[PDB]
RNA sequence: AACGAGGAAUUCCUAGUAAGCGCAAGUCAUCAGCUUGCGUUGAUUACGUCCCUGCCCUUUGUACACAC
């Protein structure tokens, strides 16, 4: 319900947060099972307006 | 004051417009229209009133001299009204013109 | 479905019986030579007919309209109804 | 002042809003992309059109 | 337009009223008074 | 012998008779012709599955219907679902069956309160 | 080039009262207003801060707050202005304790005070005060709320001191041909400035000082007057 | 040439039943007067609520309506009209008189403008529904209004209640009767004259949610 | 005290 | 001489419901200063939410997969 209620903005601000963990690392696998399941959510109800965007950075740093 | 209602219902006062406080005389439907009535007075001119909006003149008509007692429209042009005036001096106003003075 | 019959006559005329009670319901005027084949669709949909003026003619049958009027060169003679596929086939006179 | 129409697609849960007021987010009509969360008044349902005035600013809570 | 002024602060009318409110008054107590007495 | 049946109706408190028999195109209500129905706004209400569908249909049967009961509102809607029972009814028997599921579909489609009637009973929550 | 009216009598203009939501207008409302009344035992009585401030601390109240005087003048001086003259105002009252009261343009209020306090505790208890001609209520009692009982298309300002100033001619020229004004004055002794923050649109001030509340009421008017050309 | 014949014999019921009503049966329409094609929702967002869609006889569907959440938008506008023009204290229960009434407006409405009456209404409505309301907050001492959006169905009960009582008050104390001052005011309103109780009220709402967003 | 959602937002 | 639909406060109500109308009975308690049946016409708005005022429950999975 918090990831449904919170807005496209913060969507980005939160892939963003997720960009900073992958680079560091030893949050990532100490906490990896609650990231992986909150990032597909949001990406599971927010994929329409997601691909709808034209961002580099978002391209680059979903890969 | 004019009192527009429909024949065969006294009863029923469907509208009610207040002229001009001197006495209107004529009071004309118009002929190739059927929302558009014009009526004269004592007050020298001549108020074309359009039935929905019965609050104000549509198109006031002015520029005559004394007692504007008779009107006609005509026929084929369906904007051209005569008004006929009491010193002589019949007018013909075109309203899709100003209005303010006679053609 | 077994209950309409559809006779076509050697004027034009398409005229459409009940056929529990063989009473009339409709004609349809759009041949003015005879009309040598009739068919009606697996969904009551559409049905066609072709007669010696070299026409067919789709009409709709849940609505009453036409729906469209195609002008062969010959006359047709004959004309079968494969409803599985929803093609017809006319022998025609070239 | 150029009204915009949006539609109603998912009537948002568990978020504490004051009585009568229901939040929702809504997708852009003539722009089959954008997103964005408002606050209803009256009864609301799903897939249905609302009258935006101002259409930019997103809507908080109301506690 | 026009003003107004307000207005603020029969004896046989009057002691016929009050008299009828004693007489409804004592009567009805009287009443109750014999029922409980009764039951 | 002659072909006849009869169909019931009914709004609150009233009751409608109606008796559907071949004949020459006549439509009687309780000893009136239905062009006099009192309550004067509703006629178009008891006039409904006749334009619906059509004059024809009821242009081969006599109708006569026969209401007690209820008020004004609810004589009105017990003579229409009367009336439109008895046409599919006879539909049904002494004409075909195509005839009588087509009607069928125009009453429904219109108003399904033509033909079952909604029993507003409570609902204790 | 243009004629006159048949009739060029003088007649009255209309009392303009609640029933009527055309015509343009103002309409003062002396808001949180101080008019309580006191059983005294034999009689009862309006509180006034002055003469009776033990048993006003018996209540246990503001003797600073429980001032109907400047109520009293602010109705002087509104209802003896001009504007009540031509019939282009009307007054309503907003007690500190919620009634609401109507008063008709008409009245004629008694100026000495004692006066005024037995006429406004009959008001407060008998709810309607007629005339001595008896076929009218000037004084009613109302129900809650303004905005129930005002004018359809009005605007409803404040008159605040830290609002910045306005000239009172620009503004009520600046209003629509239809769109009546109405002003909530705060009749308090000395208070916050915030009380019908959900009743109106905005806050205005007059002057750079202070006012007493007839005297701002008194500038409004006339700059009204002078705006509508009396 | 194409032509379908579905009539063979001309059609005389040994009752006489009149012409207006064989024209009916031609082609449904309100009160036998005013049809139901050719009328528009002029507005998006209440194509669905509005309901002009399934032509009707006279405004008297009795239909249970107020069971689910949104019976109430299915039901036909001349019925949500009616019912609302029969909210009174001393009309309750009078569709008869509510339904005599409408009739009334709508041959003023023809006979003044000269379109077509239902669709004035529906141009009122959809000309007279608010767009943007304020609630109060809860503040916990001291409150102001939060701007908020409204819903169709808000919006079109708002409208339809906005529409009768400003008829209601209009010829409360006057020489006019309902029908009148009806028939004025939905003609005002599909104008957007802004000389109706309906113009004035929605404009006010939205003024102040505006002011105070 | 803001709900979760809230609290995610503002962090 | 009172009186023009009745102030502040407080209460009640979600569909054949609120409200209007009448006809009838007088059933061992109650009821005639009225009570109880019966039909008639018959809507506006919510049908969501725990944000406020309350009330209530749980903080040990036990119940046997799977998932959390």
């Amino acid at each position: 319900d918090a990831l449904m209620v919170m807005p496209f903005s913060y969507v980005l601000k939160f892939l963003k947060f997720i960009d900073t963990v992958m680079q560091n690392k030893t949050l990532l696998h100490s906490h990896l099972p609650l990231i992986c399941k909150n990032l597909f959510f949001i990406i599971k109800f927010n994929h329409k307006e997601l691909v709808s965007q034209k961002n580099e950075e978002l391209k680059l740093q979903i890969n | 004051l004019v009192s527009v209602y429909d024949s065969y219902n006294p009863r029923t006062i469907l509208l009610s417009i207040n002229a001009s406080t001197h006495p209107t005389h004529v009071t004309k439907f118009h002929t190739q229209d059927n929302k558009i009535l014009a009526t004269a007075s004592d007050d020298r001119v001549t108020r074309l009133w359009d039935i929905s909006n019965a609050y104000e003149p549509q198109l006031e008509l002015t520029g005559a001299t004394d007692y504007v007692r008779t009107l006609s429209f005509i026929p084929a042009a369906p904007h051209l009204v005569a008004t006929g005036s009491y010193d002589g001096l019949i007018r013909l106003y075109d309203t899709r013109s100003s209005g303010s003075t006679p053609i | 479905c077994g209950n309409f019959g559809f006779i076509g006559s050697s004027n034009g005329s398409i005229t459409i019986y009940n056929m529990q009670s063989g009473i009339l319901r409709k004609k349809y005027k759009l041949h003015k030579r005879a009309v040598t084949g009739i068919s009606l669709d697996g969904m009551n949909r559409k049905m066609v007919s072709c007669g010696l003026d070299g026409i067919v003619g789709f009409y709709d049958f849940n609505k009453s309209t036409l729906l469209g009027k195609l002008k062969l060169d010959a006359p047709i003679t004959a004309m079968v109804y494969h409803r599985s596929s929803d093609l017809f086939a006319l022998a025609l006179d070239d | 002042t150029p009204v915009t129409l949006a539609k109603v697609i998912k009537v948002l849960g568990r978020t504490g809003s004051r009585g009568g007021v229901t939040q929702v987010r809504v997708e852009f009509l003539e722009d089959t992309s954008r997103t964005i969360v408002r606050n209803v008044k009256g009864p609301v349902r799903e897939n249905d059109i609302l009258v935006l005035m101002e259409s930019e600013r997103e809507a908080r809570r109301l506690r | 337009i026009p003003t107004h002024a307000p207005k603020y602060e029969d004896r046989t009318r009057s002691e016929i009223n009050k008299m009828k409110a004693q007489l409804k008054k004592e009567r009805k107590f009287t009443m109750k008074e014999i029922r409980k007495d009764a039951k | 012998a002659v072909p006849s049946v009869q169909t019931f109706g009914k709004k609150k408190s009233a009751t409608a008779v109606a008796h559907v028999k071949a004949g020459k195109g006549l439509i009687k209500v309780n000893g009136s012709p239905i062009t006099l129905v009192e309550p004067e706004i509703l006629r178009f209400k008891v006039y409904e599955p006749l334009l619906l569908v059509g004059l024809d249909k009821f242009s081969n049967i006599d109708i006569r219907v026969r209401v007690t009961g209820g008020g004004h509102v609810s004589q009105v809607y017990a003579i229409r679902q009367a009336i439109a029972k008895g046409l599919v009814a006879y539909h049904q028997k002494y004409v075909d069956e195509q005839s009588k599921n087509e009607l069928k579909k125009a009453f429904t489609s219109y108003d399904r309160t033509l033909l079952i009637a909604d029993s507003r009973r409570p609902e204790p929550k | 080039q243009k004629a006159l009216p048949a009739s060029l009598v003088p007649q009255a203009p209309p009392v303009l009262t609640s029933k009527d939501k055309i015509t343009k207008r103002m309409i003062v409302v002396l808001a949180m207003a101080s008019l309580e009344t006191h059983k005294i035992s034999d009689k009862y009585v309006l509180l006034n801060c002055d003469d009776h401030q033990g048993l006003l601390k018996k209540m246990g109240r503001d003797i600073s707050e429980a001032r109907p005087d400047i109520t009293h003048q602010c109705l002087l001086t509104l209802l003896d202005s001009p504007i009540n003259k031509a019939g282009k105002l009307q007054v309503y009252i907003q007690t500190s304790r919620g009634i609401l009261i109507e008063v008709n343009p008409t009245v004629r209020i008694p100026r000495t005070f004692k006066r005024f306090s037995g006429l406004m505790v009959q008001l407060l208890h008998k709810l309607s005060i007629r005339s001595v001609n008896s076929e009218e209520k000037l004084l009613k009692v109302i129900k809650n709320p303004i905005t129930d009982h005002l004018p359809t298309k009005c605007r409803k300002v404040t008159l605040s001191f830290d609002a910045p100033v306005i000239r009172v001619q620009d503004y009520i020229e600046k209003l629509d041909d239809d769109e009546s004004i109405c002003v909530f004055v705060g009749a308090m002794a000395r208070g916050k400035d915030n009380f019908a923050d959900e009743y109106v649109d905005e806050k205005v001030g007059l002057s750079n000082y202070p006012l007493s509340a007839s005297v701002a009421c008194s500038k409004f008017c006339h700059g009204a007057e002078d705006a509508w050309n009396i | 040439d194409f032509e379908v014949v579905e009539e063979f014999t001309p059609v005389v019921l040994a009752t006489p039943i009149p012409e207006e009503v064989q024209q009916a049966q031609t082609e449904i329409k309100l009160f036998n007067k005013w049809s139901f094609e050719e009328v528009e929702v002029k507005d998006a967002s209440l194509v669905d609520y509005v309901q002009v869609r399934q032509p009707i006889f006279v405004a008297h569907t009795a239909g249970r309506y107020a069971n689910k959440r949104f019976r109430k938008a299915q039901c036909p506008i001349i019925e949500r009209l009616t019912n609302s023009l029969m909210m009174n204290g001393r009309n309750n229960g009078k569709k008869l008189k509510a339904v005599r009434i409408i009739k009334h407006t709508l041959d003023i409405i023809n006979v003044l403008t000269d379109q077509n009456p239902i669709q004035v209404v529906v141009d009122a409505i959809t000309n007279t529904g608010p767009r943007e309301d304020t609630t109060r907050v809860g503040g916990g001492g001291a409150a102001r209004r939060q701007a908020v959006d409204v819903s169709p169905l808000r919006r079109v009960n708002q409208a339809i209640a906005l529409l009768t009582i400003g008829a209601r008050e209009a010829a409360f104390r006057n020489i006019k009767t309902i029908a009148e001052t009806l028939a004025e005011e939905l003609i005002n309103a599909a104008k957007g004259s802004s000389t109706s109780y309906a113009i004035k009220k929605k404009d006010e709402l939205e003024r102040v949610a505006k002011s105070n967003r | 005290s803001l709900k979760a959602g809230e609290r995610l937002m503002e962090a």
